[PDB]
């Protein structure tokens, strides 16, 4: 399953 | 034995080509089993192995509203990353992803990751403690006190050994019947000649799963690495993969070479030579 | 910064004249990842070509397979075109039926 994104 | 799960987003900006473009790929081991393309007609996460498909659509969608969601930061952080690199915006971008984790035979998490690059070189990394960062250059700096400021590192962390480790085997499960099973190598040794004193012997190994695969040519039960000339594994395009090792030979010293096969497949190695005689 | 396409060129099975096949073309450790790549027969191009979905190697270089159904037979030839921002033209690869 695919995590979460955080911005850069 | 151990296996991986692992994910590759590709966010792509492409000035007077329209907004940005996300593509997200997985694998388990070497299988891929969902894919994703801002481009194409659908908008939701594919299936593209079949035991995944029996998911449920509850699945499913939870997967699409993240490639959705990764969709929309895309512009986002190629925008901050051309900040941080003080860079105009002409030029075309690439930032890329790579979050996974590995088990052990027993299941437990040897390692997880969740690192960027910004167009081809290296951009951040979680290092192997899972708690701290590294940052390529200055600007990628600015991402890591960012993420430091912001417990990033934590809920990346909390997704390594919990999310990831436990779905990584449930994909292994319901993939049971091909993702667990390993099909050696076919091999076999032909002859070219090169000239009236060299020929070329080339080792085959076809069809086999998983892609690591060794060979190697002994002259006389010499590792020969410097003439051996590798092609660099690749797909059949079914599932399995091929790959060849090639050495030049005096002609006549063909039967002073061997070449060896090792593969997961092969609980005692293959070891052959070239035959032509009679 | 930029490297160019690394090309193969081979069938999924072994060849059998007469005898249906898949010619593959695999690209790998390139960047960047906008790259066109098409299957000749004959030095015109097949049409009916598909390709794997764009992945890349723990160095960050990409790879995609491209391949088309195709019966390896006495006569015609079979090659692989590539175009890359890092070629000035179009490298082509013939496919050998011992690589």
């Amino acid at each position: 399953t695919t995590p979460e994104s955080a911005n850069l | 034995g151990s296996h991986s799960m692992k994910y590759f987003y590709t966010s792509m900006s492409r000035p007077g080509r329209g907004q940005p473009r996300f593509i997200a790929v997985g694998y388990v081991d070497d299988t891929q089993f969902v894919r994703f393309d801002s481009d194409a007609a659908s908008q939701r996460m594919e299936p593209r192995a079949p035991w995944v498909e029996q998911e449920g659509p509850e699945y499913w969608d939870r997967e699409t509203r993240n490639m959705k969601t990764e969709t929309q930061n895309a512009p986002v952080n190629l925008r901050t990353l051309l900040r941080y690199y003080n860079q105009s915006e002409a030029g075309s971008h690439t930032l890329q992803r790579m979050v996974g984790c590995d088990l052990g035979p027993d299941g437990r998490l040897l390692r997880g990751y969740e690192q960027y690059a910004y167009d081809g070189k290296d951009y951040i990394a979680l290092n192997e403690d899972l708690r701290s960062w590294t940052a390529a250059d200055v600007a990628a700096q600015n991402t890591q006190r960012k993420w430091e400021a912001a417990d990033v590192a934590e809920s990346m962390r909390a997704y390594l050994e919990g999310q990831c480790v436990e779905w990584l085997p449930r994909y292994l499960e319901k993939g049971k019947e091909t993702l667990q099973r390993t099909d050696p190598p076919k091999t076999h040794v032909t002859h070219h000649p090169v000239s009236d004193h060299e020929a070329t012997l080339r080792c085959w190994a076809l069809g086999f799963y998983p892609a690591e695969i060794t060979l190697t040519w002994q002259r006389d039960g010499e590792d020969q690495t410097q003439d051996t000339e590798l092609v660099e594994t690749r797909p059949a395009g079914d599932g399995t993969f091929q790959k060849w090792a090639a050495v030049v030979v005096p002609s006549g010293e063909e039967q002073r070479y061997t070449c060896h096969v090792q593969h997961e497949g092969l609980p005692k190695p293959h070891t052959l030579k070239w035959e032509p005689h009679h | 910064i930029q490297r160019t396409p690394k090309i193969q060129v081979y069938s999924r099975h072994p060849a059998e004249n007469g005898k249906s096949n898949f010619l593959n073309c695999y690209v790998s450790g390139f960047h960047p990842s906008d790259i066109e790549v098409d299957l000749l027969k004959n030095g015109e191009r097949i049409e009916k070509v598909e390709h794997s979905d764009l992945s890349f190697s723990k160095d960050w270089s990409f790879y995609l397979l491209y391949y088309t159904e195709f019966t390896p037979t006495e006569k015609d030839e079979y090659a692989c075109r590539v175009n890359h921002v890092t070629l000035s033209q179009p490298k082509i690869v013939k496919w050998d039926r011992d690589m």
